[PDB]
């Protein structure tokens, strides 16, 4: 609970759909009302880890 | 693409057409077969009382 | 064939599949798109980061306010849809901050960093002009009297207003341009437009009339403000029976959507200032089919007539289409000429390109005298025939 | 069968060792790209900023700027500085902007249009060449008149003057007409874009001249092409309403395409193909040369055509060698195409109610002589008539 | 140089930090800068003992909120209470930029780094001070 305090904090973390994913090796995600954002590759993805059409968590 | 409709009258030549058409299937109008079943299957839901007769209504 | 395809159809399906993994696993595996010019410019670039000037915002100006006190107030619209009020520009002219003037604008600032080249205040009248080719007069059929009207009436006042001065009217503000179609009247109009130094900007009267009437109407305005910029201009309207059509308004039909739009194009006509030197052009099938309301003689000056070509006439129009194209002939372009019915130009015209496929079809790779003969019979009954509505009863 | 097997087995064995020999290059192998790739990187995603905030790259100032707008809702007046040239940037594409201050960072991806994805399908026929026979010579034209001027320049170049731009075909259904457009398209590998006509004629108003003018518009910018406009007879036939109905819908949607075809505005050596089974409801305008060129007309099917028309059919079903084509040309004639789909569709139809899960001479005998009738029934008979 | 700038871990004091964080609170979007009093002993122990700020503003922190005249003035006050106090560094306030360093925000630094050598700079973020993190 103690650690909970510096924990919540963030800049919040949403819910995205990828309209395609790019073998440019960054990948295209639009957030539901706001425009299209182009951001890196993760450690946690690449590009036969995200694929068209695929909400994701953000 | 499966279609269904309420009569024959109100669709279009094209539709109509065997080549299109793999198969058609008729149905008749309401017979009293059907109402018995139908009736049949809600009366054990429903209460009932002595001397009520499906076979009449259908 | 059926056992055949099933086998072909299975050993695609396998290469297919194997292909997905490899495209998507090689990528451009973390390559850098600039190369080695760009290098100094990223050190430029944080520079700007830190600076306020920069990001600029794209915006336009809408209105000339003055209640001043500081630096002239104008009115831009910003793109997120805000009104907000700024100033004269940092450093440059006040002479180039104009009404309908686009303007760059700071992101966080807002006021005027620089001015941009004009126009954005429109989305739809952007839209609504197209590309311009030229084509010249030997590619487009006849040197006729027909052909002669449309380039003395177009092309000499503009190209000269002092020929039209000494003999004592202004130059056109409208013209009239008339004659049935597939005969090359836009041929011909692209012609004069090289020649005269004039530029032409195509519409379409089909985009103009919209679901709700009043889009079509600004539209018109703001594309005759464009055309005034413009210096010798012409505003050519192509197929065109909305501002073009029946005078006649239904009132719950899409015949209210001519209306509007015919409606401005008459107080555009006159203008708020006058047009001396300024010429729209408009095609109709006849003058008798365009409106008399729409139509106030003086304005619209000459209406030049082009008509369905003749068998003379015809026979004019072959020999400029054979001649421009590559043909080996014996037979002469008289005889063909007479061999076609009156009907349009457009069927003689298309013997000439038709013998040249033929050629292909013979198995030579350009024409002969027996691929021209073959090609008159088969073209006037193809083209004419097969067409048209089976009914004229009941309309209005 | 045995003839072919040895190197069908050998293509995919090839294949396995093309995908396995990717892995290898990816993870293990390097020689220029090492560690120093991995670097260049993480430097240039931190100076370039995470997030990249989409633009679109309108067209580029030779002087450090571009005129961006970007994708959030509000257009920016950006610098093109950092990773990036004048030339590297393209028109009509996504472009990456440094979040915090916008420049143009770069251009590594594409922009597609909305539009584009809906109307495409892909090119390639599904009744091979040299079987769609039957009107053989017709089926050549197409392939002379859309797909030769693309493929073959030679001829046109010595012939001269303007190329085609079209080809109508028309004539009764069954005779193949998206098979042919679908062909020349696959052989050019042009990019094939399709819209039914009834899209023209939807509720909102003005749609038709619209989708029309942008369909090929696209075809311009992605081109060489080919542009399919399927069953052009809705235009008159449907409405939504008396505005979607009647002469401004009809007028709207055929001004347009005369403007577009030859017009001021003109295309490219980008040809239309149209379907089109009645020229009823289509203009004289829309049926002249030089904006359709060579018009393509297919006429009913002939006593001996009418035996190549069938063994397509047949040959997309079962292979017959045991049908007697001479009772099809006997019993019915100067019939469509579409009738020969009647035929076999009820011969496929009276087998699936046993679970005979064949069609021999048999279910098309049994099926022939109630077809027949029926074509004749299809259109009213009434009380009796 | 490298061969005698090193890092200052701050101990920073209740009268400090509670100044620092309401200040900012109640200006916000305006942003608030000041001078740091403290006490510098070690090569790296900078102790901020309390605090004082400059001029608010409607674009925040800038060239013309840091003049000489505000920190003179100060020095004479601390004079005459017979407080020692030299300038520890410079603090600002960012709701409206994060914790980078604003374009303005490093010119703001270099001027106050000609004054005191060892020289800190603090990034507070007043709106943060409403939730149980800070």
């Amino acid at each position: 609970l103690r650690e909970e305090l510096q924990l919540l904090q963030e800049q919040g973390s949403y819910v995205g759909e990828v309209v395609r994913a790019m073998d440019k090796k960054k990948v295209l995600v639009k957030v539901h009302p706001e425009g299209k954002f182009v951001v890196d590759v993760d450690k946690n993805i690449d590009i036969n880890d995200v694929t068209p059409n695929c909400r994701v968590a953000l | 693409v499966i279609m269904a409709t309420n009569r024959i009258d109100i669709l279009d030549s094209a539709l109509l057409r065997p080549g299109r058409i793999d198969r058609k299937i008729e149905f008749p109008p309401p017979n009293e077969e059907a109402r018995l079943d139908i009736l049949k299957i809600h009366s054990r839901k429903m209460n009932l009382t002595r001397g009520i007769n499906l076979r009449k209504i259908a | 064939q059926s056992t055949y395809s099933r086998q072909i159809k299975q050993v695609e399906d396998d290469i297919q599949q194997l292909l997905k993994k490899i495209n998507e696993l090689t990528g451009i595996k973390e390559s850098d798109t600039g190369l080695a010019p760009p290098a100094l410019w990223d050190l430029a670039a944080d520079k700007q980061t830190l600076q306020s000037e920069q990001p600029l915002q794209v915006a336009r100006c809408t209105k000339i306010i003055n209640a001043d006190s500081e630096d002239p107030k104008y009115i831009i619209n910003v793109k997120q849809f805000a009104k907000f009020v700024v100033d004269l520009s940092d450093q440059v002219a006040p002479t180039d901050i104009e009404e309908g003037m686009r303007v760059g604008v700071d992101r966080n600032k807002y006021q005027i960093h620089i001015p941009l080249p004009p126009k954005i205040d429109p989305t739809v009248t952007m839209m609504q002009v197209e590309e311009k080719p030229d084509v010249t007069y030997s590619d487009v059929g006849g040197c006729k009297e027909q052909i002669e009207k449309l380039r003395e009436v177009v092309e000499t006042p503009l190209l000269h207003p002092e020929r039209f001065v000494n003999l004592g009217i202004e130059p056109p503000k409208g013209v009239l341009l008339f004659g049935p179609p597939g005969t090359g009247k836009t041929l011909c109009a692209r012609a004069v437009a090289n020649r005269t130094d004039a530029c032409f900007i195509p519409v379409i009267g089909s985009e103009l009339v919209q679901k709700y009437v009043g889009e079509g109407a600004r539209m018109v305005r703001e594309l005759f403000e464009m055309a005034r910029t413009k210096k010798a201009c012409l505003i050519f309207f192509d197929e065109i029976d909305a501002i073009g059509g029946a005078r006649f308004d239904d009132g719950a039909g899409g015949d209210n959507e001519v209306q509007r739009t015919m409606l401005e194009l008459i107080n555009q006509l006159d203008g708020f200032d006058p047009r001396g030197n300024i010429k729209v052009l408009m095609a109709t099938n006849r003058p008798d089919t365009l409106d008399p309301a729409l139509m106030r003689p003086g304005r619209l000056d000459r209406k030049i007539e082009f008509s369905l070509p003749d068998l003379e006439g015809r026979t004019h129009i072959f020999k400029i289409h054979a001649r421009s194209m590559s043909v080996e002939r014996d037979i002469r372009f008289e005889l063909l000429a007479r061999l076609c019915p009156n009907s349009t130009g457009a069927e003689i015209r298309s013997v000439c390109t038709e013998a040249g496929m033929f050629a292909i079809r013979a198995r030579r790779k350009i024409a002969t005298e027996k691929d021209f003969l073959e090609a008159v019979n088969k073209v006037i009954k193809s083209y004419a025939k097969f067409s048209a509505t089976p009914r004229y009863m009941t309309y209005n | 069968t045995q003839c072919r097997l040895k190197l069908l087995k050998l293509e995919r064995i090839k294949d396995y060792l093309l995908m396995e020999e990717e892995f290898i290059r990816n993870q293990e192998q390097m020689k220029p790209l090492e560690e120093k790739q991995e670097e260049e990187r993480s430097k240039v995603d931190d100076l370039r900023g995470t997030p990249m905030s989409v633009g679109t790259l309108e067209e580029i100032i030779d002087d450090n700027h571009a005129i961006v707008s970007t994708s959030v809702g509000s257009e920016h007046y950006v610098s093109i500085l950092s990773f990036v040239d004048k030339d590297l940037l393209e028109p009509g594409c996504s472009v990456l902007l440094n979040h915090k201050v916008h420049a143009v960072i770069g251009v590594l991806m594409d922009d597609t249009d909305p539009l584009v994805t809906v109307m495409k399908v892909e090119k390639a026929p599904q009744e091979t060449y040299a079987d769609i026979g039957g009107l053989d010579n017709q089926i050549q034209e197409i392939k002379e008149s859309v797909e030769l001027p693309l493929t073959h320049p030679e001829y046109y170049e010595e012939m001269g003057i303007k190329p085609p731009k079209g080809v109508i075909l028309y004539g009764p259904p069954g005779t193949g007409k998206t098979l042919l457009a679908k062909a020349v398209a696959n052989q050019t590998s042009a990019t094939f874009l399709r819209v039914v006509g009834s899209e023209l004629i939807q509720k909102y108003l003005g749609d038709g001249p619209k989708l029309v003018r942008e369909l090929f518009r696209v075809a311009e910018e992605h081109a060489p092409s080919i542009v399919f406009i399927d069953e052009i007879d809705a235009i008159g036939t449907k409405r939504y309403d008396s505005n979607s109905g009647g002469e401004r819908e009809i007028q709207r949607t055929m001004l347009e395409l005369l403007n577009q075809l030859d017009g001021f505005d003109s295309r490219g050596d980008v040809k239309v193909i149209m379907a089109t089974n009645r020229i009823e409801t289509l203009d004289p305008a829309l049926i002249r040369p030089g904006r359709i060129d060579r018009k393509i007309e297919f006429p009913l099917p002939d006593e001996k055509t009418k035996k190549r028309i069938f063994q397509i059919h047949t040959s997309r079903m079962t292979l017959a060698d045991d049908v007697t084509l001479d009772d099809l040309i006997m019993a019915k004639d100067d019939l469509s195409g579409a009738d020969i789909k009647a035929i076999c569709t009820e011969a496929g139809l009276m087998a699936l109610r046993e679970r005979r899960m064949k069609v021999t001479n048999e279910d098309f005998k049994k099926s022939k002589e109630n077809v027949l009738y029926k074509k004749q029934e299809g259109t009213p008979e009434g009380l009796y008539l | 140089a490298p061969a005698v700038d090193t890092a200052e871990q701050v101990y920073i004091s209740s009268l400090a930090l509670l100044k620092m964080l309401k200040h900012g609170r109640a200006g916000v979007p305006m942003e608030v800068m000041g001078l740091m009093l403290g006490e510098f002993v070690d090569d790296y122990t900078v102790r901020v003992i309390d605090v004082f700020a400059m001029p608010q503003s409607g674009t925040g922190v800038s060239v013309e909120a840091v003049d000489p005249v505000f920190q003179a003035k100060m020095l004479d006050m601390l004079k005459q209470t017979g407080r020692p106090e030299m300038v520890v560094g410079w603090y600002h306030s960012h709701p409206g930029f994060g914790c980078w360093l604003s374009g303005v925000d490093i010119n703001t630094q270099q001027s106050f780094e000609a004054l005191s050598e060892r020289a800190v700079a603090v990034v507070v973020d007043p709106i943060q001070s409403v939730k149980g993190k800070v």
